[PDB]
RNA sequence: GUUUGACCUCAAAUCAGGUAGGAGUACCCGCUGAACUUAAGCAUAUCAAUAAGCGGAGGAAAAGAAACCAACCGGGAUUGCCUUAGUAACGGCGAGUGAAGCGGCAAAAGCUCAAAUUUGAAAUCUGGUACCUUCGGUGCCCGAGUUGUAAUUUGGAGAGGG
RNA sequence: GUUCUUUGUAAAGUGCCUUCGAAGAGUCGAGUUGUUUGGGAAUGCAGCUCUAAGUGGGUGGUAAAUUCCAUCUAAAGCUAA
């Protein structure tokens, strides 16, 4: 909430408030029920990659951080190399 | 629908089945021509977003393009000039290899015209596409007010000026503070200021 | 000196009036009478911002009658000034 | 007979006392991939054909398990024209079927029955054991004589 | 001291020795255009705003189009009230009741002013109106009365502007303290 | 049945009917791409993202209804003018180069596909042919098409059931 | 204006509840090379290699890690002045 003042956490003059709606082009890429089920599936028939392959015997022999590294050197970035690297843990201690 | 399944199947490239895929498909296409018409799109799921409608009057035309970077064609390597301008092996052509095979594949049938175009597969020495084009002398077309534009004569060529995708990128038209000096053209903008407006009652 | 990446001239726009004008903001009509008029229950309100002001300045004397200023910012000769004469400073944004 | 269907149904229902009574509930084989996908996934389909030879086969790579997840006795049939002729077309490259007649709910139950021991039974150890190392006759006699 | 003539600049050079054609070949496609238009002003009510960027966010200023809450608040549909001259913008939101009353009572006065002609025939003639902007002008809010009465507390708005920038600047410090706690 | 056919793929015809080329190229869309000159001589640099060369269109072209600007009390497709500004910034920090948001204005216009089972009825479409009131309509017959033609839906929303 | 045809009980708009709400991949993005830009720990483009996600993704003009926030919805398309 605003203070009424040109400087400072909350700066600006005071209006009233309007919460006006939630946008649908917000909840962009949101997870369906059939795009879960079709991405399950496919997964289930196409299988692994091979840096997938590498990094399911990378986080059982090397740990986390290794995985991480050559994700992220694989992949562009950390932020994708962390979720990456969340959804192998997750086939591991699913399947295992 | 199975659409979505051939495009979430078609993501994951490097599975057995389709890098099994891959490795067939790329034999058949190096066997067959350069240039080559395609009885059905590879692709249906591709096709079908990017505007192929299995009717008459629609055609897929498979392509190959050699790949690497351009060479310039001076007389043993030598410019005549300036030692700045780089080695001769590293130039590497503004516009893909995808608008060069539109291009040539419109050239071969001029009276299509390039709807659009898509990656198939590719090699070490050669890269392949499918192109998309459309007939608008078919009276199918002609009529079906959703591509009666493009027998309209300001799409002609099309993958020639740069008005498809890859063009359009190629370019770099998009909005933005990145694409400041290319978003109505860079010429047009180029030209426009650097020029002197000099009014009648001068300022 | 040190650099500013895209720099745009509209973070800094603060224009400046000192004390001394301060009601040439008034118009001519009612400024004489609010000044011989100097009542502390009734005093001219002035809005600076809308004149095209950010920051009030205290060069010079004013009379001494209340005046009611409103701006963003201001400095402490110029609020020690107005309250002189017993004029409040109301801040906005 | 969709003709006939028409005009039979405009004699009975403009002038006469019926709205869908003309023309009785139809029972037909399902032959559109896209609306067989849809049929899967809803579980009305009782029966699946799938052709072997398809161009693109990642059309249908996915069908089989789609078929086993949802709980769907399918079989892979040699020939699209095979079902084409069945459904009017050049080629389908599916078939399905969802609902039949009380005289042949059994026959279709029977059929079921004989497809899955025949077939998935029998091969439902295929999703491993790769194919395709075979030879040429020739590399296949020097393998013999190498061997012996 | 910096004059940028070093490139073949006199191929480039634009003299505006046609402003006035210009100007005349304005005048007439605006004239033309009434007579196509006969009936409807040539302008679209357009809405009142408030601008950005602080230097400017005094002023209210005219925009492109309603939005669909005002539109449907004042008790009409997007696409009638395109056909029947109203600007809308589906991308602009509303975030300030008195903008968004405003723009109501704009659209009330718009809607009670004007008169529609049936598709069926009649159509009276109406002797048209070519401003719908000077007929809806823009009015600057009145943010305070003239005069009023002085009322003073003792905080000396210098010390409470120092105290909110000494906040903001030593924000950070403070909660990696009470987090060392 | 070592027969008879269906499909797929690839061909042929002075097959029926149409279509591209070339010219012009002031302006427009791209590609490619110098040096003279100016910097002391000069590799960066500048001349210049210019000239020459190539491809491709129209009466305008291109762009265009945000994967935008912003940090405001928030604006709201694109294009052009005034201004922002010879500024922020770049540079042997030298010669020199060099934008953009905001604001006022001109003109104003919004929309379309894919991804959804019609599944109680491929409802869609080219061509051939006979008539007609012929920039087209009706009927009939080959065909395209379920590896998806119509209606319905496009994120601002929207759909199904009630 | 004057008739011709009322097409249609065929399409469209609107209120409340309920379950949903599919949204574009050798693409985004990252590394390197060349080129370009006012774009400065790198503005855009192209070539080679690597290659995703779905409460996700892009941008937020100082390179990273952590916690938030704001604003849009790409990789398909048409359109007068």
């Amino acid at each position: 909430v605003k203070t009424g003042i040109a400087i400072g956490l909350n700066k600006g003059k005071k209006v009233t408030s309007m919460t006006p709606a939630p946008k649908i082009s917000y909840k962009k890429g949101a997870a369906s029920n059939r795009t879960k089920f079709v991405r399950s599936l496919v997964r289930e028939i196409a299988g692994l990659s091979p840096y997938e392959r590498r990094l399911i015997d990378l986080i059982r022999n090397s740990g986390e951080k290794r995985a991480r590294k050559v994700a992220k050197k694989r992949l562009g970035s950390f932020t994708r190399a962390k979720a990456k690297v969340e959804e192998m843990n997750n086939i591991i201690a699913a399947s295992r | 629908g199975a659409y979505k399944y051939l495009e979430e199947l078609q993501r994951k490239k490097q599975s057995d089945v389709l890098r099994f895929l891959q490795r067939v498909r790329v034999w058949e296409y190096r066997q067959k021509n350069v240039i080559h018409r395609a009885a059905r799109p590879t692709r249906p799921d591709k096709a079908r977003r990017l505007g192929y409608k299995a009717k008459q009057g629609f055609v897929i035309y498979r392509v190959r393009v050699r790949r690497g970077n351009r060479k310039r064609p001076v007389p043993k390597g030598a410019t005549y000039g300036k030692p700045t301008n780089q080695g001769v092996n590293e130039l590497k052509y503004q516009r893909s290899l995808r608008a060069t095979a539109e291009e040539r594949v419109g050239r071969r049938a001029a009276n299509l015209r390039v709807l659009n175009s898509y990656w198939v597969n590719q090699d070490s020495t050669y890269k392949y596409f499918e192109v998309i084009l459309v007939d608008p002398q078919h009276k199918a077309i002609r009529r079906d007010a959703r591509y009666n534009w493009i027998c309209d004569p300001v799409h002609k060529h099309r993958e020639a000026r740069g008005l498809t995708a890859t063009g359009k990128k190629s370019r770099g038209i998009n909005k933005g503070h990145k694409f400041n000096n290319t978003k109505a053209g860079r010429r047009k903008t180029w030209k426009r200021q650097n020029t002197l407006s000099l009014w009648r009652y001068r300022k | 000196g040190m650099r500013y990446f895209h720099k745009q001239q509209a973070h800094f726009w603060k224009p400046v009036l000192n004390l001394d004008k301060l009601w040439t903001l008034i118009p001519e009509d009612k400024r004489d009478q609010y000044l011989k008029s100097a009542s502390k229950e009734t005093a001219p309100v002035i809005d600076t911002l809308a004149a095209g002001y950010g920051k009030i300045l205290g060069k010079g004397r004013i009379p001494n009658v209340p005046v009611i200023v409103k701006a963003r910012f201001v400095s402490k000769l110029a609020e020690e000034k107005i309250r002189a004469a017993g004029g409040v400073v109301e801040l906005i944004a | 007979e969709k003709k006939e269907r028409l005009t039979k149904e405009a004699a009975a229902v403009a002038e006469g006392k019926s709205k869908q009574d003309a023309s009785p509930k139809p029972y037909a084989v399902k032959y559109g991939l896209n609306h067989v996908v849809a049929l899967i996934e809803n579980k009305k389909a009782k029966l699946v054909l799938i052709a072997n030879d398809v161009d693109p086969i990642e059309l249908v790579v996915f069908l089989p398990a789609l078929c086993k997840k949802m709980g769907v006795p399918y079989a892979i049939v040699k020939g699209k024209a095979r079902l084409g002729t069945l459904v009017n077309q050049k080629t389908s490259a599916v078939a399905a079927l969802t609902e039949v007649r009380a005289e042949d709910e059994a026959a279709l139950a029977k059929l079921v029955s004989t497809i899955d021991a025949n077939f998935a039974d029998k091969y439902d150890e295929v999703k491993k054991h790769w194919g395709g190392g075979i030879l040429g006759n020739k590399a296949q006699a020097k393998m013999d004589k190498r061997a012996k | 001291l910096k004059n940028h003539f070093r490139k073949h600049w006199q191929e480039r050079v634009k003299v505006h020795f046609d402003q006035a054609g210009k100007k005349v070949s304005r005048r007439n496609a605006r004239a033309t255009r009434a007579a196509k238009i006969a009936p409807r002003p040539l302008d679209l009510l357009r809405p009142v705003v408030r601008a950005p960027t602080v230097k400017y966010n005094r002023k209210v200023r005219a925009g492109r189009g309603f939005t669909l809450a005002e539109v449907k608040a004042a008790g009409l549909t997007a696409a009638y009230a395109r056909t029947i001259g109203i600007a809308v913008d589906h991308r602009r939101q509303n975030r300030n009741q008195e903008i968004f009353d405003a723009n109501v009572q704009r659209l009330k006065e718009y809607q009670s002013k004007i008169i529609v002609f049936p598709r069926n025939g009649k159509a009276p003639e109406a002797e048209q109106v070519l401003s719908a902007a000077a007929t809806f002008p823009i009015a600057q809010p009145a943010t305070d009365v003239e005069a009023r009465a002085v009322q003073d507390n003792g905080e000396s708005a210098f010390r409470t502007l120092r105290l909110a920038r000494s906040e903001k600047k030593f924000r950070g410090i403070r909660e990696k303290r009470a987090r060392e706690k």
